[PDB]
RNA sequence: AAGUUUGAAAAGCACUUUGGAAAGAGAGUGAAAUAGAACCUGAAGUCGUGACAAAGACAAUGGAAGUACCUCCAUUUCAAC
RNA sequence: GAUGUGGCCUGGAGGUUAGGACGAAGCUUAUGGCGUGAGCCUAAGAUGGACCGGCCUCUAGUGCAGAUCUUGGUUGGCGUAGCAAAGAUCUAACGGAGAUAUACUCAACAUGCAACGUUGGAUACUGGAGCGGGGAAGGAUUUCGUGCCAACGGCACUCGUA
RNA sequence: UUAAUGAGAUUCCCUCUGUCCCGAGUUACUAUCUAGCGAAACGACAGUCAAGGGAACGGACUUGAAGGGCUAAGCGGGGA
RNA sequence: CGACGUCGCUUUUUGAUCCUUCGAUGUCGGCUCUUCCUAACCUAGCGCCGCAGAAGACGCUAAGGGUUGGAUUGUUCACCCACUGACAGGGAACGUGAGCUGGGUUUAGACCGUCGUGAGACAGGUUGGUUUUACCCUACUUAGCUGGAAAUUGCGAGAAAAAGAUUAUCCGUGCAAAGCGGACGUCGGGUCGUUGGGCCUGGCGAGCGGUGGGUAGUACAUGGUACGCUCAUCACC
RNA sequence: GUGGGAUUGUGAAGGGAUCUCGCAGGUAUCGUGAGGGAAGUAUGGGGUAGUACGAGAGGAACUCCCAUGCCGUGCCUCUAGUUUCUGGGGUUUGUCGAACGGCAAGUGCCCCGAAGCCAUCGCACGGUGGUUCUCGGCUGAACGCCUCUAAGCCAGAAGCCAAUCCCAAGACCAGAUGCCCACU
RNA sequence: UUACGUCCCUCUCCAAACGAGAGAACAUGCAUGGGCUGGCAUGAGCGGCAUGCUUCUCCGGUGGGGCUCCGUCCCGAGGCGCUGAACCUUGAGGCCUGAAAUUCAUGCUCAGGGACACU
RNA sequence: AUCGAAUCGCCACCUACAAGACUGGAGCUUGCUCCCUCGAAGGCGCCAAGUAUAUUCAUGAUCACAAGACA
């Protein structure tokens, strides 16, 4: 990043102080606007209030007007090294109009990149069950959706500086994909 | 020897070079001629292309076969959220062209206006206009602003305002850009003192499109066309295709020049960039200046068709989304794809024609699905055709029995 | 097509260190390894590198006169010489 | 085109006079000097390692920029044209130096990539006029096992008709 | 002269069509970018034009007009 | 309009010549594509007529724009059918073959007529007869990076600027006027050089402000800014 | 002055000298517009009008209005085309024991088919002032009269120039602005 | 030669041969799901006078032929019902989390990394 | 801050304008006469801040880029 935000240059303690500086400055401005909107909405007449719909966060099925969705997310903390996730990959949307003879090999690379982005790993092992499922209808009959189980594990080659993570991706057979969302399994 | 038969040359040599436009936004190269007898007014506005549909109206022109008869006209819908005026600039005439005298900035500028000065705003220090804010409102700052304003009164013949779009108000998910589009809008009409008075009164204020244009007027469109990358001579210039027998290819120009001059002329069609060119388009009749759906929901309702509809077609505008702001319905088409910012300019050609003077009254606005042969104008019309479906029974049965 | 023409003598580089190896870095022999095995001498052409000179587009080169800067070049002078 | 030149240069011979291990020949040059010139001579080598200069005469396979000249080497084009018929490979494990290869910071991604052989699975091709199993002609050790990877198999190899 | 026969030469009709009006869209393999590998042809020197003369059709010459440098993909006007 | 004569222009015809090319400049026609000329067919104006009107003739300025679809023929030409405002004529190596095509022309096979004793010949007819190469330099079309006014240097100083103790020694207003209207103070120190001297700096205040705390209504398109009051802080200082 | 490097080839570690280079600009917007390009061009109908003119026969034009041809610049709402969304269905031969799911026939084949692309096969838009030619005139001499000219003027062509439109500062913009930094 | 900042890596697509461009920079940003819009045309399975379907008790329920032991079980293309069902719907990149109306949920991110700016 | 340089006329009186067939102003006689500021000077600057009572200049040795230059 830019020199003014580098973690190595600023240091851990300085970086934390600046991040809280932005947080408190933005959070305080949100509380000011919440109070003012709470105040002027009550003051305004019911005839005028029909025009102002959703302004004071009164509306249903609505985002929080004050702040971003991400800022309201609860940052629990670092995930454990050994974590298991179950997810669906919409393979058909990644293979639209691809060359027929490369569909199954391309699906393997797409799955490895999908998991690699999620788990931040470069060593992504494909289990036999997942490989069989991808190829079970031929090189060009790849299924539109796949349900995978992602398991991240830690093991480093002795004498290496940086700890080494790797994932094992296996197929999860499902009768239907409807209603299936991404879950952290145990 | 002379060519055996004559035909007009392919393409317009005045639109050269056929290169990529310097900017993605439409910019007016000239403004309509200033006439001092009119009250001061703005001459341009920035809009966003949402999509296309068609309307029905009666034709008023006498002597035509379609007089007092209905016609169907394709229209383009362009979203026009209000614009914010942030600055004033003055120009003085010199023997080598107009020179900017100075810039009077507003006391407060929006965050999305200051984002235009950054390549990575969220990770920056966000110090734009921080020293200008501290210098302004001081004893020396107030004097400097007054001196610049007096210089405009004494030496300026052209007064323009600095305006920017509001991407927060647009609330479009596919537009992507969060930094405002900045442009200069010339203040035409009145004396130079009167022009400065209006520009000062507009500082830090919102300007709506309906205060710049009227419903039945025409306007010019400055925009950049859709890009196609590298294209051959057949598509780029419209030359004929060679016979199937041709060796080494058909989609070519057979002779790219005579022996002498021993050169290829600039008038010969060659492959290269096609599209993404700036174009100023003339005489686009405004058919409707719509209000925001939060204020008036019945945008597509007319006096003849009483159905309560918005301007947004069933299923949304393809690749754009919902029109949530004020909008302009221009007759016909404009250059460029959806999501692209465009400039509407007050017309520069004479507007004395019967077609240009005609008062437009819309009788029907189509809101059917732009996805695959829309046959319903509203969601209620679709419900009446199908009635209850299997998924409606499941949703109702669970609510009727499990929840009650 | 091809001189095995290294060196007087093989004294043909033990040993240490990095490298999977090829090799590199050291250390040794020898008067000389820039004499290390198709090994005397080692040209031209072409190329790499460091230093410097600068230089628009007049293709470059060239001629004649100067000048700026350099010069491991030559010669002369250095007391009333 | 003719002729002249105590005019220049090269390999040898008969004479004469010199030089060289304190460095001959050859080679190198912003080494200068001499000559109108061909050239001659000196300086330096942080070059070389054993022969050789001047002068008189004699002698000849005696002087190169070009002959689509000969032979050897080099070279811009150029990391370019391309290496696109015969459909195709994927996965885990094992093997291998061929890796998970890191100053600081730093939990992992954003700093060791890409490539090999075998086995098990998967997928596909040949489709009996077969990339099946045997012979003639031709070839002659290419057969087999182990080892090995400098060159070669126009990419690669830990594999091989090397 | 001639039935039958003909990858023989010719004319017309039916059918049929992207041959054409008049082009548009899509696929595989390329081109294109990368890793590895890696040539040839050709090569006096070079390479912006106008006119002029000139071995009568110049990249060099005269007089004018251009011309900041280096690059990727194409292209077939010139390089007689 | 123009006999008998006479004076010219042009190089889109042929002829005359033999300067260039024979260690090679690819031959006709068509297709495609661009540009140029004007001796003007149509389109814009304008004169004149054996000019009533309509339709035309002749002429001038003007080449910006336009100038077609087909049957036969390899054709260029020619001719006919048809549309049109009109269907003008030409150049660009008889533009254009590393752009195409290859019907003709003009190799070798073969047939006919005429000629020749013959082999063979024929600007006579006929049929069949390989169309190669760009990755170089320019040109052109798009597409990137990039310095530079002494067009890389000199320090070689030129503003389509201001208007003054020589631009210093304040800000407005006015005509480069006459005038006129404004300006934060105070108490000390240090440090250099003719008048309440320049500069640096500290303490008390005040004012114009920038941010944040607490608060009230209002504006604007309505989440997000501004504005009143009041605290804290920073800056001019 | 200060900062950073280096010097000529037979050794090492230290000292001088002498050279070269850096020492104030970066980064992000909005504009100017020199120069270059340059585009719109034709026809028909209505009406004028069976009018002007003419013995008759015949038979016009401008203002204005409405269409259209060619050309140009775009666009995808509609209509049409295109399908490797092999989307959803059918359907033939082979094949996994059958059903299911499918698979092979280099996209098996057939019908329909979104999005995207695309057609004068669809749709939209295509403008203003001057300077002059040719020519017709005014005033008016030379030449007491006369004469468009000779000194002056007027009017004036699809030509030409500029506006509009496209590229645009090697056209080196002392054009205007946002932030740092440098100087102060 | 400090700061502002720029670029590469990463993500998006109005751009795009490669460069370049437009953007984003913990952001409903991305992912999956739901709903919408639309495409095709009624999935698998099971079953016929009920044990099924439909409707608030009332409706509805085949088949040319054939085989066993009038009646009963069975074989049988096709038909009917559950079923405008099943499947697909953003991907080179349709909509909805900001009008009102089941019309939107849930996961993921945990100091962004690198290089210049900087003789 | 390298940096030593080439350049040798200043101004707040020129730094406004226009016409040479007539631009100092009149007359009538229209090319002569008359009046005036008499129609041919931007102002300063060149060694006593002003025309005089004065005052340091060397040896920088006879030319050498003025050895110095904020007028
Ligand atoms: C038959 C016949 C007549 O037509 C031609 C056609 C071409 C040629 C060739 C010559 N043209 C110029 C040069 O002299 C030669 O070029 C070359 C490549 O040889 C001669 C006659
Ligand atoms: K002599
Ligand atoms: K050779
Ligand atoms: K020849
Ligand atoms: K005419
Ligand atoms: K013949
Ligand atoms: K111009
Ligand atoms: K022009
Ligand atoms: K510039
Ligand atoms: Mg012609
Ligand atoms: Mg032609
Ligand atoms: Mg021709
Ligand atoms: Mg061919
Ligand atoms: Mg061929
Ligand atoms: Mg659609
Ligand atoms: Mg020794
Ligand atoms: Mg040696
Ligand atoms: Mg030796
Ligand atoms: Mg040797
Ligand atoms: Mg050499
Ligand atoms: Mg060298
Ligand atoms: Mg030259
Ligand atoms: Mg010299
Ligand atoms: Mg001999
Ligand atoms: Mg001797
Ligand atoms: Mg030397
Ligand atoms: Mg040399
Ligand atoms: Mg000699
Ligand atoms: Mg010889
Ligand atoms: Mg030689
Ligand atoms: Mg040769
Ligand atoms: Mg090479
Ligand atoms: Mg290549
Ligand atoms: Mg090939
Ligand atoms: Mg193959
Ligand atoms: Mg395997
Ligand atoms: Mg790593
Ligand atoms: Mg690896
Ligand atoms: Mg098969
Ligand atoms: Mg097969
Ligand atoms: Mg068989
Ligand atoms: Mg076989
Ligand atoms: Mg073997
Ligand atoms: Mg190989
Ligand atoms: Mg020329
Ligand atoms: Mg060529
Ligand atoms: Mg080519
Ligand atoms: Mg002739
Ligand atoms: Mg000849
Ligand atoms: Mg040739
Ligand atoms: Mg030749
Ligand atoms: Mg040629
Ligand atoms: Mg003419
Ligand atoms: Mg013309
Ligand atoms: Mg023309
Ligand atoms: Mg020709
Ligand atoms: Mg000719
Ligand atoms: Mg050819
Ligand atoms: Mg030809
Ligand atoms: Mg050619
Ligand atoms: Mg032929
Ligand atoms: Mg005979
Ligand atoms: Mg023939
Ligand atoms: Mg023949
Ligand atoms: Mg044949
Ligand atoms: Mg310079
Ligand atoms: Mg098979
Ligand atoms: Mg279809
Ligand atoms: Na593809
Ligand atoms: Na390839
Ligand atoms: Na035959
Ligand atoms: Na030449
Ligand atoms: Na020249
Ligand atoms: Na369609």
């Amino acid at each position: 990043t830019r020199a003014g935000m580098k973690g190595k240059v600023l240091g851990k303690e300085k970086k934390a102080a600046i991040i809280d500086a932005r947080k408190k400055a933005a959070e305080s401005r949100k509380n000011r606007d919440d109070k003012r909107w709470k105040r002027v909405l009550a003051n305004m007449d019911e005839e005028k209030r029909k025009k102002f719909h959703g302004v004071g966060n009164t509306a249903k099925n609505s985002r929080v007007r004050g702040a971003t969705r991400a800022s309201l997310l609860k940052r629990t903390g670092r995930k454990p090294d050994a974590v298991s996730m179950e997810a669906t990959i919409h393979l058909s949307k990644l293979l639209k109009k691809k060359t027929f003879s490369k569909r199954a090999p391309l699906a393997i690379k797409r799955i490895k990149a999908f998991v690699g982005r999620l788990m931040k790993t470069k060593d992504n092992r494909i289990d036999a069950s997942l490989n069989t499922y991808i190829w079970h209808k031929g090189v060009k009959g790849v299924p539109g959706r796949v349900r995978v189980l992602i398991q991240r594990k830690s093991e480093t080659t002795e004498g290496n500086k940086h700890k080494h993570f790797y994932t094992v991706i296996s197929n999860v057979p499902v009768a239907s994909f409807k209603g299936l969302t991404t879950k952290t399994v145990e | 020897s002379h060519c055996k038969f004559e035909h007009p040359r392919h393409g317009h040599l005045g639109f050269l070079p056929r290169k990529r436009s310097r900017q993605i936004r439409g910019r007016a190269r000239a403004f309509p001629k200033d006439d001092a007898t009119q009250k001061p007014h703005l001459t341009s506005f920035m809009v966003f292309k949402a999509g296309m549909t068609h309307i029905v109206r009666d034709v008023d022109r006498p002597g035509s076969k379609v007089n007092k008869k209905e016609v169907v006209e394709p229209v383009t819908i362009l979203e026009a959220p209000p614009m914010v005026i942030v600055g004033i600039v003055g120009y003085r005439q010199t023997p080598v062209g107009l020179k900017t005298i100075g810039t009077v900035w507003a006391h407060h500028t929006s965050v999305e206006f200051r984002r235009r000065y950054y390549k990575n705003w969220k990770q920056s220090a966000q110090l734009a206009f921080s020293r200008q804010k501290q210098f302004a409102n001081t004893k020396e700052g107030k004097v400097a602003e007054a001196r610049t304003l007096n210089a405009f009164a004494k030496k300026a013949s052209v007064i323009r305002v600095i305006a920017h779009t509001q991407l927060r108000k647009l609330r479009n998910h596919r537009v992507g850009v969060k930094k405002a589009h900045v442009q200069e809008i010339q203040v035409n009409g009145g004396s130079v003192a009167a022009k400065i008075a209006l520009a000062k009164s507009l500082l830090e204020k919102e300007v709506r499109v309906d205060s710049v244009f009227q419903q039945s007027e025409a306007c010019d469109v400055c925009s950049v066309t859709k890009g196609h990358g590298t294209e051959g001579v057949v598509k780029r210039w419209g030359v004929a295709c060679l016979p199937r027998k041709t060796h080494r290819g058909l989609r070519k120009v057979a002779c790219i020049g005579a022996w002498h001059p021993a050169r290829v002329m600039y008038t010969v069609a060659r492959a290269g960039q096609h599209g993404y060119h700036h174009r100023t388009q003339l005489n686009k009749k405004i058919y409707q200046i719509g209000r925001s759906v939060a204020v008036e929901p019945n945008q597509a309702t007319t006096t003849y068709d009483l159905t309560a509809k918005t301007i947004t077609p069933m299923g949304g505008f393809v690749g754009y989304g919902t029109v949530r702001n004020d909008y302009v319905m221009l007759k016909g088409s404009v250059s460029g794809p959806r999501r692209r910012v465009m400039t509407l300019r007050r017309p520069m050609a004479p507007q004395t024609s019967r077609q240009l003077k005609e008062k437009i009254v819309l009788k029907f606005i189509d809101t059917s699905s732009k996805i695959g042969h829309g046959r319903f104008q509203t969601k209620k019309e679709k419900n009446q055709w199908f009635g209850p479906l299997k998924k409606d029974r499941i949703r109702r049965e669970e609510r009727l029995r499990k929840e009650r």
